[PDB]
DNA sequence: CTTGTTATCCGCTCACAATTCCACACTAATTACGAGCCGGAAGCATAAAGTGTAAAGCCTTTTTTGCCTAAAATGTGATCTAGATCACATTTATTGCG
DNA sequence: CGCAATAAATGTGATCTAGATCACATTTTAGGCAAAAAAGGCTTTACACTTTATGCTTCCGGCTCGTATAATCGCACCTTATGTGAGCGGATAACAAG
């Protein structure tokens, strides 16, 4: 993982149960990018036709 | 919580009872129509959109009522003949 | 439109023949190359119908202009594919076969008329050649057999002509030659004749059977099937899959054998085989018929290739492959939606937010609705082009679409009701689904990644329930008990709980004007109190200041927290609050008061300010961490000092040889397990004091909060387990097996704990996971059983016609002996005028209400009879009405007509089964319980008085005592007692009766290691067969050091030594044996092993002296447990697994013992005829003592008792009590409260059966309604004058049996035991009417009760407002 | 995911859940007794037959 | 064989509406193919259908029909005979 | 002493699984062959009365086009009285009050 | 008659356009009538539709018959071992009555 900064402190209401709020500057760095990758394929057949 | 609701179980000694009492009513009113309805436009609810109202609801009805009438096979008898109500397009 | 009632009746070859159309002879399906079923085979279209819409197989009829000819070429006429699933066909069997549904279902129907038993003759004879008789020679028996042997010798002489016949050739003809009229006198003349065991036994089925044919229009031979209906190829398809193969069922293979069977039979061995082959053939018929209609009951069948189970008729139908409970119960819903669960300050107690692009998938059909009205789209069709997949999507009209349409938030499992709620839905941006903090007490669920459905209504009529009793608004009490279940959290209490703090610890009371004003502390009546004085509650805060507020038309001395909340309340409804820290307990009583007098309202409303001024200070408060915030109390090293004193002491005894491992083993748990909860309690008294806003914790997520006490104490989350785990120290761990660990771990997370001290740290931590893989599962088995029987338990009305006298009176002697409470009284309209003493005017009328201080009084000086008007004295047939109950408790007033007070009552004990079900393992073998108190003690002054005490002077110097039913209690000025108190048997009193004591001061001081057995008369000694170092030796004491002669066990003689039994027997001056008047025993006082004696061959011994004593032990079986097994004991009237054996004759009692363990009959009642005498187990624990007027049905030893023992005397105003009382025990010492009224439901179901006992003229099987007493035992000389007197006796079945033998057939039907009622009633022909509950689910009709019912569907509120009045 | 269109079968007539097409929440048996409890009606009929 | 309730509102308003709008039409060539099966039964009878209109021979037979066809384009919003194929 | 019915016991056939959604990934063996037979259809062209299609051959009716020109509509601008225009300065008449 | 005060009504008079005139010569306007180009009209002839009787041929299709053949039989080796209680009929041992 990573090493981030906290200013360890509730935040009105918003962080009931096991909430958490995340800046905006950390998603401006993208430093949280996980390529997933699928697997597309077109088969060719020989109908009737 | 909202608006003429604890009202309508206060002012009868039951709360089953005002159950039907907005229910086959108000399920009946669209399926026949509007017309049906002969009160007043005042008795109706109030909903907030492009500075306008819609709907109609109900539970603003229930002011008369009353012990022995009409049997309940005889609610949607007569009710679906002299009204058909349909769908169509030009 | 809709269903009434349903029709079942035989089914004869005359009316399948209508049906049908022909026959099917050809095995062969369909064709591979055109698709085209074959003629006259299985899917053949000559019988089933056409395959495509209006065209033949062939191709006669293609076009639509034949609307329906049948063609002279083909023969098949011209309709659509619908028709295929309806019509049937059959098969004309050559050999007749009787059915399955009629032949194992008990009792038999096609043997049982025809004079043959049940299975000892309609059994064998299918099988291996076995000839048996169907028609006589000159008067023969029906029942007996014939071997072959005997056949071929009976054929020329010795015998007649003798109708021989095979197996299922014989079974059709005699129902075609036999009268049922005659034949019907013929056994009703054999009752009485013979003896009812080797004929009658079997009779009684005979005239109930026949008279169902009778009276109803069918006839014995249709139980014969010479024809098998074919089900149609819409059930069982044949439609190709892919890659031009195909899909058929493997139910047509049972057709195209059944094919191979019948014509096998017809030319080939009927007139070619022997006759050692020709019946085996006949064999397989029968067996490959019955496996079609029913796979399973008999020979299984097994298809060719691969095995497996292969399917039939009935398998598929019901599902018996599934043994039924796990049926296929489960619609699939249209219309629902699925996603991650947040937060959301913004909402609403009664609002729930949700995801944007749900919105539209889920009111697709609705949104399309009111496009095409406005100006956006003008048809559904232009729209649907519209939002498909593209990046046109526009929000619009998604608000207002969404407006008074509330959604059910189902989240599972669902217990109660709570689980399903209704909230407005609330737009939001977002792809999940926003819940309401408030109400997450009733979801039990977390927001760490949780998951719940949503569910949407559609009729209008549903949208109207939501808003009644669906939402949450009006669901704020507890069904249960009546406490407020929806309270503050974590956040909204924690506000609360700061705003509202003081300081305490004053002085006492002075004039103090100036000099201390140290903030806001709590004072009596000084400080800024009194400086700072404000007419208004505006100015006051601004700069943090407090003094006198006006609230009440009172002065007061409070802060601004003090009444920031406590002044809001009067602004709708004016209360009191006692001066207290407001916590998430205190608002519990609160909330309550807030809904007794007003409706739903004006208490809703206080529950939105608590929201709002809950989140808000709760973010200022600035509560942190650090390295030293993790302080340690110093009461720690205070409470280890006093450890390591009794450690500095355990191995020195060790190393010595006097104390064993094992012995030290045990010794070091009773000293820790003790020290680490003083500990924590230590501490939290020092958080109390000079400070309290101290901040402890460390660094991680859950639930809890900062400011280790200020949590812990609002009542948010951490116990004082957790706590201890970060200020105190780690505990005691355990064993996989069942030990301890011996050396403890005081190493705290603080320096850090050992590796060797972490790996025992391990071994405590699987027994947290493991202890709770039980109530996790599914504890919603208690409320499966109510539901499936009280489900027709609803009021039927509003008054019955019972009058005031009749009904039932509970007594103030319940419960386990003595223990009575208010929640039984809690609610209900009393009967009868109960004259209470007092001034006038003080009787309670005879039409009025009960409430929680009405019934204060009741239980104050009445302790009588209080005539009221109960469940289980209702008058009426099938239900309760609303006055015989009580109160609602789900709100605040009387049950409303349409309560299932049968189906919430389920609930409402079923839920708090996840709490219950503790221990139930195994440490190290539990015999008993706990216990204590050694010597008694005085708090208050007074006079010592005994009742029924015999005291006397002891040979040993002491006051020891002869009685067993003594009672230590203070006589007060008005003769009443004060306390009460226990005396062991065989204890020395200080003080006798009339002795005058004070405060804090010894009365009495027993001896609780040894038990002294003291005889009850006088006699002389006599030593029965007890030589010394023959069965009775001294054993000298390493302690005391007083020598006694010991006596050893049976076991432990030799092989002479235990056919004597050692005794102590007492005789007069002639040598015979006392003997006790009444119970008429010897006088024996036997003396079993570890028994010591004093006493010497003859001596002089009186009534008091102590012959011997057996020091007490441990034993009795757990009988205090609770869950799931403990209800479904009482409740299926089973037979517990704590026996409790009871008397049949009232009497009085008269202790008996004897050598094997006490003996008589459960302490047998002496009366002034023949007593009686049995034998029971010794691992019975005594209850009731001496001189006791018991009576039969009371409990005499401990744990449940048989209801049905209980039955013979009880009846049914005392064994109902018992039941329901019984089973609030078990939720008594959970903690738990619910009232008994949801049990007085759900018991009187088992009160509808009545076994009759005596006959007369009747049979035995009779038994209906116990609601005919004044008719049925009237019928003797005033009824009706038929001088055939007949008693009959009360019946409490179980639970599930009750509905079981129901009037209706569907009902037992859709539970256990289906496949005997639709026999039943088939014959009879029952037409069974919807007045049940789950007889309607499965027809599909409007529900029988709670919102329509009859007594409810006759008022309602249409008349087309003013257009219909004139139309009935 | 959510789904208020669908195919259906032919015997068993009831909502599926194909590939584009997304799964309809069964309405199991534990969530039936809980609504009988209310004293309801029509919302109860409605999911079993519709 | 069985529409489900989504295609079951659109097949239902494709053969029902184009005989409303059939009427605004040319009276000869719109009565020919209308008042002959629609109202009753079977179709193309060639020295028949010469009687019924009382006009032309049996040229127009296939005429007036193909002139019919590209008129049937009209119905947009209104569909009754793109069903069948 | 011998007999019966009755109670307890065993093995047996018998009836009988219920916490609630979804996603990803994966999957099948075997009856001896060859020669002779009748079967359907490969789709072949045929041919006819019957039917419904598909060229465009002059008629009649509609609809855009270019046409003519008789009668009505349309600038020429310099002079001249009856019209208009602004802003915001100062003066005027309305109903009462006192 | 005089006084009050917010609105409506008053004058100014040099500057600069706005709106109007006339009798006669130029330029536009309207609908009118055939011609050309297009719509369907209602003929009379060029051809094309599947259909259906048929019978002849080769190829692929679908079904059986008899014949030829040995047999009517034989070890050693690899890996497990369902779950229960409730309901029921039948077989056996202990019991009281005759």
């Amino acid at each position: 993982g990573q090493n981030m900064r906290v200013a360890f402190m509730p935040w009105n209401g918003y962080n009931f149960e096991d909430s958490i709020l995340v800046s905006e500057r950390v998603v401006q760095e993208d430093r949280f990018t996980t390529i997933h990758i699928q697997e597309l394929a077109c088969v060719s057949r020989d109908t009737k036709l | 919580a909202r608006v003429t609701v604890q009202d309508a179980v206060e002012k009868i000694g039951n709360r089953f009872d005002l159950v039907l009492v907005a229910a086959r009513r108000a399920r009946q009113m669209q399926v026949g129509g509007k017309d049906p309805l002969v009160p007043e436009e005042n008795d109706k609810t109030t909903v907030i959109a492009l500075r306008e109202i819609e709907e109609g609801l109900i539970n603003n009805q229930i002011l008369d009522v009353r012990e022995r009438q009409e049997q309940q096979e005889q609610e949607a008898a007569e009710l679906q003949a002299v009204t058909a109500i349909a769908e169509g397009r030009r | 439109e809709e269903f009434d009632a349903i029709k079942i009746a035989l089914a004869s070859p005359d009316m399948i023949r209508s049906w049908s159309f022909g026959e099917v002879k050809k095995p062969e399906t369909i064709n591979y190359r055109t698709f085209k079923p074959e003629r006259d085979g299985l899917f053949c279209a000559r019988i089933f119908g056409p395959v495509k819409d209006y065209e033949c197989l062939c191709g006669k009829y293609k076009r639509l202009k034949h609307r329906g000819v049948i063609c002279e070429k083909c023969g098949v006429e011209v309709t659509q594919t619908k028709v295929r699933r309806e019509r049937m066909g059959h098969i004309e069997l050559a050999s007749p076969t009787a059915h399955i549904w009629f032949l194992k279902s008990l009792p038999s129907r096609i043997g049982l008329l025809l004079d043959m038993p049940l299975r000892d003759i309609e059994r064998v004879l299918y099988f291996e050649s076995y000839v048996v008789i169907e028609g006589g020679m000159t008067n023969l028996e029906r029942q007996q057999i014939l071997t072959e042997e005997q056949y071929l010798d009976a054929l020329e002489e010795f015998g007649d002509e003798f109708d021989a016949k095979m197996g299922a050739e014989a079974i059709q003809a005699l129902l075609k030659s036999m009268d049922l009229e005659q034949e019907c006198e013929q056994l009703r003349e054999e009752l009485n004749e013979t003896n009812s065991e080797t004929k009658r036994k079997k009779l009684t089925k005979r005239i109930k059977l026949l008279e169902a044919f009778v009276q109803s229009g069918n006839k014995p031979e249709w139980m014969i099937l010479t024809v098998l209906p074919v089900l149609p190829p819409d059930l069982r398809p044949l439609v190709p899959l892919d890659g031009g193969r195909f899909a058929t069922s493997d139910l047509n293979d049972l057709y195209r054998r059944v094919i191979n069977r019948n014509n096998r039979l017809k030319r080939l061995l009927d007139l070619a085989a022997p006759d050692i082959i020709v019946r085996n053939e006949k064999r397989m018929l029968q067996e490959a018929v019955d496996a079609l209609l029913d796979n399973g009951r008999r020979g299984r069948a097994i298809t060719g290739s691969n095995k497996r189970p292969l399917k039939s008729l009935a398998d598929m139908i019901k599902g018996k492959q599934g043994r039924f409970r796990q049926n296929l119960l489960g619609k699939r819903v249209d219309y629902s939606g699925r996603s991650v669960i947040t937060v959301g300050p913004y909402l609403r107690l009664h609002q729930c937010g949700l995801p944007k692009k749900m919105a539209l998938e889920l009111f697709k059909p609705f949104i399309y609705g009111k496009l095409e009205l406005r100006g956006l789209a003008t048809t559904i069709k232009a729209a649907k082009k519209m939002v498909e997949r593209e990046e046109a999507v526009v929000w619009d009209i998604l608000d207002e679409v969404i407006r008074e349409h509330p959604v059910l938030l189902n989240r599972a499992p669902t217990l109660h009701r709570l689980g399903i709620q209704a909230f407005e839905p609330v737009l939001i941006e977002g792809k999940a689904i926003q819940l309401h903090p408030l109400v997450c007490a009733a979801y039990n669920a977390d927001f760490d990644g949780d998951q719940m459905a949503v569910h949407v209504p559609l009729t209008l009529e549903a949208q109207l329930e939501a808003r009644a009793l669906m939402m949450s608004t009006n669901n704020i009490l507890s069904p249960a008990n009546g406490e407020p279940i929806i309270v503050p959290s974590q956040d909204v209490v924690l506000g609360l709980y700061y705003m509202t703090r003081d300081c305490v610890n004053a002085k006492g009371e002075g004039m103090v004007l100036t000099g201390p004003k140290e903030a806001e502390r709590l004072y009596r009546s000084g400080l800024a109190s009194l400086h700072a004085r404000v007419k208004v509650r505006i100015t006051e805060y601004e700069k943090d200041a407090n003094g006198e507020l006006v609230a009440k038309t009172s002065l007061k001395d409070t802060t601004v927290g003090r009444a920031i909340l406590w002044m809001i309340v009067p602004k709708g409804l004016p209360y009191s609050i006692v001066n207290q820290a407001l916590g998430k307990k205190a608002i519990s009583k609160m909330l309550n008061t807030c809904y007794r007098i007003l409706g739903l309202k004006p208490t809703v409303i206080f529950a939105d300010q608590i929201m709002y001024t809950g989140f808000a200070y709760a973010a200022r408060s600035g509560a942190s961490v650090g390295i030293d915030d993790m302080v340690i109390p110093e009461k720690k090293h205070e409470i280890i000092s006093e450890a390591e004193a009794e450690v500095a002491e355990i191995q020195e005894q060790f190393q010595s040889g006097l104390v064993t491992a094992g012995e030290r083993y045990n010794k070091v748990i009773d000293i820790w397990a003790a020290a680490n909860d003083r500990v924590s309690k230590a501490m939290m008294d020092n958080l109390q004091t000079e400070t309290v806003i101290n901040r402890d914790g460390q660094e991680e997520k859950q639930v809890s909060f900062n400011s280790i006490y200020m949590m812990a104490d609002s009542g948010a989350r951490g116990s004082a387990a957790q706590i201890r785990q970060l200020a105190g120290m780690r505990g005691l761990m355990a064993k996989p097996d069942g030990s301890i660990i011996e050396t403890p771990i005081t190493a705290n997370f603080r320096e850090g704990l050992n590796v060797l001290q972490y790996f025992i740290s391990t071994h405590g931590a699987r027994k947290g996971l493991a202890d709770t893989a039980l109530k996790t599962a599914n504890s919603g088995y208690l409320t499966r059983r109510l539901v499936d029987v009280a489900q027709d338990l609803v009021v039927t009305e509003d008054d019955c016609g019972t009058h005031e006298g009749i009904m039932m009176t509970p007594v103030i002697e319940g419960g386990d002996v003595k223990e009575p409470l208010r929640d039984r009284v809690l609610g209900r309209v009393t009967a009868e005028d109960v004259l209470k003493p007092g001034t006038a005017d003080i009787l309670v009328p005879r039409n009025t209400l009960l409430h929680e201080q009405w019934c204060d009084l009741l239980e104050e000086n009445s302790v009588d009879a209080v005539k009221v008007r109960s469940v289980v004295s209702c008058d009426t047939d099938f239900g309760v009405c609303a006055h015989c109950y009580g109160r609602d408790l789900a709100r605040g007033h009387i049950i409303n007509k349409g309560e299932a007070i049968g189906v919430i009552a389920a609930q409402s004990i079923g839920e708090p089964g996840t709490q219950l079900t503790m221990r139930t393992f195994h440490i190290g073998g539990a015999a008993s319980r706990a216990a204590a108190e050694s010597s008694i003690q005085v708090k208050n002054k007074g006079s010592i008085k005994l009742s029924n005490v015999k005291s006397v002077v002891n040979s040993s110097g002491k006051l020891v005592i002869t009685s067993r039913n003594t009672e230590l209690k203070l006589i007060d000025e008005f003769g009443r007692t004060k306390e009460s108190y226990k005396v062991p048997y065989g204890a020395v009193l200080a003080k006798g009766d009339g002795e005058q004591v004070a405060g804090g001061e010894t009365v009495a001081n027993w001896d609780p290691h040894t038990m002294p057995v003291i005889t009850e008369v006088s006699g002389f000694v006599r030593f029965t067969d007890m030589i010394d170092g023959q069965t009775i030796t001294r054993q000298t004491d390493e302690l005391t050091g007083l020598s006694s002669l010991v006596v050893l066990d049976s076991a432990e003689r030799t092989a002479g030594g235990k056919d004597l039994r050692p005794a102590l027997k007492i005789v007069d001056a002639q040598g015979n044996d006392v003997l006790i008047p009444g119970t008429d025993m010897p006088a024996q006082y036997f003396l079993p092993g570890k028994a010591i004696v004093q006493l010497e061959d003859g001596v002089q011994i009186s009534s008091g002296d102590t012959l011997a004593r057996i020091p007490q032990e441990s034993g009795g079986t757990k009988d205090i447990t609770g869950g799931l097994p403990r209800v479904a004991d009482l409740f299926e009237a089973r037979r517990p697994k704590e026996p409790a054996i009871l008397a049949e004759i009232s009497g009085i009692v008269s202790f008996g013992k004897e050598t094997k363990g006490k003996r008589r009959l459960v302490i047998t009642p002496v009366d002034g005829s023949d007593p009686y005498e049995e034998m029971i187990p010794k691992w019975r624990q005594l209850n009731v003592f001496e001189g006791e007027r018991v009576e039969r049905g009371d409990v005499i030893s401990d744990g449940p008792e048989a209801p049905h023992d209980i039955l013979r005397l009880r009846g049914v105003h005392a064994v109902t009590r018992y039941i329901v009382n019984e089973v609030q025990d078990v939720y008594r010492l959970q903690g738990v409260k619910i009232n008994d009224k949801h049990i007085e439901v759900i018991v009187r179901q088992m009160l509808r059966k009545a076994t009759i006992v005596n006959a007369g003229s009747s049979d035995f099987l009779e038994g209906e309604q116990v609601e005919y007493s004044r008719v049925k035992i009237a019928n003797r000389e005033l009824e009706a004058n038929g001088k055939v007197g007949a008693t009959y006796s009360r019946d409490l079945l179980g639970i599930t049996k009750a509905s079981l033998a129901t009037e209706s057939f569907i009902s037992a039907a859709s539970f256990q035991e289906t496949t005997r009622v639709l026999t039943e009633a088939a014959v009879a022909g029952k037409r069974d009417e919807l007045r049940g509950l789950k007889e309607n689910v499965i027809v599909g009709r409007l529900i029988p009760a709670g919102t329509g019912y009859a007594y409810h569907q006759d008022r309602m509120r249409r008349r087309a407002a003013g257009e219909a009045p004139a139309a009935p | 995911h959510a789904r208020s269109t669908g195919s259906y079968s032919l015997v068993t007539q009831q909502p599926l859940g194909g590939k584009a097409q997304f799964g309809g929440q069964r309405f199991g048996e534990m969530e039936v007794w809980a609504l009988e409890a209310y004293g309801a009606a029509y919302t109860l009929q409605e999911m079993l037959t519709v | 064989t069985l529409e489900l309730p989504l295609d079951s509102a659109t097949t239902e308003s494709l053969r029902a509406a184009t005989h409303d709008v059939l009427a605004g039409l040319t009276a000869r060539e719109a009565k020919v193919l209308r008042m002959r099966f629609g109202i009753d039964m079977n179709t193309d009878h060639t020295l028949e259908e010469v009687g019924k209109q009382f006009d032309v021979t049996r040229e127009r037979i296939r005429q007036i029909e193909a002139k019919a066809l590209r008129k049937l384009r009209h119905p947009s919003r209104s569909e009754v005979l793109r069903s069948f194929l």
